[PDB]
């Protein structure tokens, strides 16, 4: 049996740039190697076979090389349709025909600070006995970001859930929501609710708050 | 053209079994080998096994022996994957593909995938709450809380507001899903004009319109 | 040492599974078997006398029983007798062009025998097919199993056979009274692979 690993796990690159991704087999697979591209929500498509031969209908900006245990897929002059995930698979000897873990290729763009918005619980939710406080961190880049909640000035970690979008198809930014879920009674025991976003674009957090007393 | 048409999404309880299908057109499955591949959410591809429909012979990855049973019906040009004793680790997209092991260049044709979700949760409609603020464009939102199964869809003004919309992926909270959607509009647009989020949860036959009103 | 309880399992290659198989493939959907981890005694084949064709390319029979290879592949199918000549490097014809194509630098053996007793029927054997129409020639060792309707005119076929719209496979329809060149022949192509890898197929 042969185990397959890929590097890097994820990579960001600009349109027009050239990138190289790597596949490593645990033993010599003698060029019996295929590469696939997978776009979000679609099935994989074959790109390269026998390590270096392009499949029908694949642009020549893709090139495969390598030998033995180490193989490379190079993409020259990246185009928007190239962003997605890439997988390798070996066909050496006998099944299993194992796949690598994948490499996700994302778009690199200029850094951008988040636009932060905070929202108190709706009266409708409070009438039902609950209270969710929501913070949107929209249209930032790169994807790494930290959010801190403070209630009456004290940090709150429990009850917080975060969700990131995939990269936006228009401006290549990310967005994230952070939700603090409380009971109505707990919400009504405190006054000021704050979300603080820290992002590589500044050492100072972006802070948004409201006071339940108005 | 070659097509591999897979059966639809399945939602099943732990311990149950499910049988997925792949119907080929453009070639006869008896003339090749049909393979199945698993892809767990946000995870990689895993080869399950294959069948030779011409004589019934199968091969499996050892980790799927017993869990997976591949069969074929050449008369209807259909291959099947039966998964038994289901657990949450079996939640995944399953793909069928064609590959004649020692001849073909790679797995050239794939089905569209079939989503299998294994869960003991019950179908539950969402609660839908407005997100209104307590210089600049204005950001509004909708909180869609406590539903099962996925998915929900969110639009704004029935699609009239398409730019500046972000819908966040659902997350599990208390073993139900929650998501939110945001829309950013000019301050001259809201609240002068109505802004409504339109939420659909087809699994519960739920359609909710929620107008975002100023606080 | 002589261990019987757990013996050495690496024995003569199972050529019988290939040559003496009851079912043989159609040439358009030709069968491949990988032969590995065995001793290739080719003299069971060499001096068999039951073959009509035994042609070797880049290798010599009687020398096959020596030396090692990484793997051997055995392709098998049925064609008519007058088409066996097309199973050779550099040939042309419906079989070489649209069904089974050997590379120019082929190293291996092409073996055939008349199978009229097994593969013909009074009412015609309709199980063996070949591809009659294709938009281009096959590359070496390419295998086309498409059943798409071939557009032979200016009118589209939309998946239905009709005028100028042909199902691409045709039956041989072998009958036992056919002349020898129209009789069915079973064919086995042994291709020898040599990589910079451990040899698994060696002679005695
Ligand atoms: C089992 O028997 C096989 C065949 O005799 C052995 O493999 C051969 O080993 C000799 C050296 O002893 C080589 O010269 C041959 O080329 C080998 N042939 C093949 C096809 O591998 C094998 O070593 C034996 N195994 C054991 C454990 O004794
Ligand atoms: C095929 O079978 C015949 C007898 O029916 C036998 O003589 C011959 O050796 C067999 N061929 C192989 C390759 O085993």
């Amino acid at each position: 049996d042969i185990q397959m690993t890929q590097s890097p796990a994820s990579l960001s690159a600009s349109v027009g740039e050239t990138v190289t991704i790597t596949c490593r087999a645990s033993g010599n697979i003698h060029n019996y190697l295929a590469w696939y591209q997978q776009k979000q929500g679609k099935s994989p498509q074959l790109l390269v076979y026998n390590a270096k031969t392009l499949a029908d209908g694949v642009p020549s900006r893709f090139s495969g090389s390598g030998s033995g245990t180490q193989y490379s897929l190079k993409i020259n002059s990246l185009q928007p349709e190239d962003f997605g995930s890439y997988y390798c698979q070996h066909f050496w000897s006998t099944p299993p025909w194992t796949f690598g873990g994948g490499t996700k290729l994302e778009v690199k763009r200029a850094d951008a600070a988040p636009t932060v918005s905070i929202f108190p619980p709706s009266s409708e939710q409070l009438t039902s006995g609950g209270a969710s406080v929501v913070c949107f961190l929209n249209n930032f880049y790169p994807k790494d970001i930290n959010v801190k909640w403070k209630i009456d000035g004290s940090e709150r970690q429990n009850g917080v859930l975060n969700s990131w979008t995939d990269q936006d198809s228009k401006d290549s930014t990310y967005s994230m929501s952070s939700t603090l879920t409380l009971t109505k009674d707990e919400y009504e025991r405190h006054n000021s609710y704050t979300c603080e976003a820290t992002h590589k674009t500044s050492t100072s957090p972006i802070v948004k708050s409201f006071n339940r007393n108005n | 053209e070659v097509q591999l048409q897979q059966s639809g999404a399945e939602l099943v309880r732990p311990g149950a079994s499910v049988k997925l299908s792949c119907t080929a057109s453009g070639f006869n499955i008896k003339d090749t080998y049909i393979h199945w591949v698993k892809q767990r959410p946000e995870q990689g591809l895993e080869w399950i096994g294959r069948i030779d429909p011409g004589d019934g012979d199968t091969e499996y990855d050892p980790s799927f022996q017993g869990k997976a049973t591949i069969t074929a019906d050449t008369s209807s040009n259909t291959a099947y994957l039966e998964l038994s004793s289901l657990t949450s680790e079996d939640t995944a997209v399953y793909y069928c593909t064609r590959f004649y092991d020692y001849v073909d260049y790679g797995m050239d044709y794939w089905g569209q995938g079939t989503s299998v979700t294994v869960s003991s949760a019950k179908t539950t409609p969402p609660s839908v709450y407005p997100l209104a603020p307590g210089n600049s464009m204005v950001t509004l939102g909708c909180l869609v809380k406590g539903y099962f199964p996925e998915p929900v869809t969110v639009t704004w003004n029935s699609g009239s507001l398409s730019s500046g919309v972000h819908t966040f992926p659902a997350v599990l909270q208390s073993d139900l899903y929650t998501l939110s959607s945001s829309v950013t509009v000019p301050s001259s647009t809201w609240p002068s004009e109505t802004v409504t989020c339109n939420v659909a949860h087809p699994a519960s036959s739920t359609k909710v319109d929620k107008k975002i009103e100023p606080r | 040492e002589s261990i019987v309880r757990f013996p050495n399992i690496t024995n003569l290659c199972p050529f019988g599974e290939v040559f003496n198989a009851t079912r043989f493939a159609s040439v358009y959907a030709w069968n491949r078997k990988r032969i590995s981890n065995c001793v290739a005694d080719y003299s069971v084949l060499y001096n068999s006398a039951s073959f009509s064709t035994f042609k070797c390319y880049g290798v010599s029979p009687t020398k096959l029983n020596d030396l090692c290879f990484t793997n051997v592949y055995a392709d098998s199918f049925v064609i008519r007798g007058d088409e066996v000549r097309q199973i050779a490097p550099g040939q042309t014809g419906k079989i070489a062009d649209y069904n089974y194509k050997l590379p120019d630098d082929f190293t291996g053996c092409v073996i055939a025998w008349n199978s009229n007793n097994l593969d013909s029927k009074v009412g015609g054997n309709y199980n063996y097919l070949y591809r009659l129409f294709r938009k281009s020639n096959l590359k070496p060792f390419e295998r086309d199993i498409s059943t798409e309707i071939y557009q032979a005119g200016s009118t589209p076929c939309n998946g239905v056979e009709g005028f100028n719209c042909y199902f691409p496979l045709q039956s041989y329809g072998f009958q036992p009274t056919n002349g020898v060149g129209y009789q069915p022949y079973r064919v086995v192509v042994l291709s020898f692979e040599l990589l910079h890898a451990p040899a698994t197929v060696c002679g005695p």
